[PDB]
């Protein structure tokens, strides 16, 4: 009984660290895909914003 | 919405802009036809030249 418990408090305490681990690089994936994704976002604006320039112009062609 | 309502207000511009220049010769070619006569003249007096042999 005194071996059930202290590996199961050995391998329970392995596997928060594990999952706090997760909770830390799922935070990166998320905030560098937050930085990501907006950035790509606002040149994918400015996309938007060139084509419509350049049909405007076309149109005064 | 914003980049669309610019077109559109640009789109009127433009517009605007054909009806000054329209106008503007239309007003030129009724000034050229209300002037230049002694082309008119030498005009008629270069094809009867020309009809007969």
């Amino acid at each position: 009984t005194i071996r059930n418990s202290e590996e199961l408090r050995g391998k329970a305490i392995e596997q928060l660290e594990k999952a706090r681990a997760r909770l830390k690089k799922v935070e990166m994936d998320a905030d560098q895909f937050r930085v990501n994704g907006y950035s790509e976002i606002e040149r994918e604006k400015m996309n938007l914003i060139n084509s419509t320039y350049k049909t405007l112009e076309q149109f005064e062609n | 919405l914003e980049v669309e309502a610019k077109l559109a207000e640009g789109r009127k511009k433009i517009e605007v802009e054909l009806q000054e220049a329209l106008g503007s010769l239309e007003q030129q070619k009724e000034d050229t036809i209300k002037s230049l006569d002694s082309q008119i003249s030498a005009l008629s007096d270069d094809i009867v030249k020309k009809v007969l042999p």
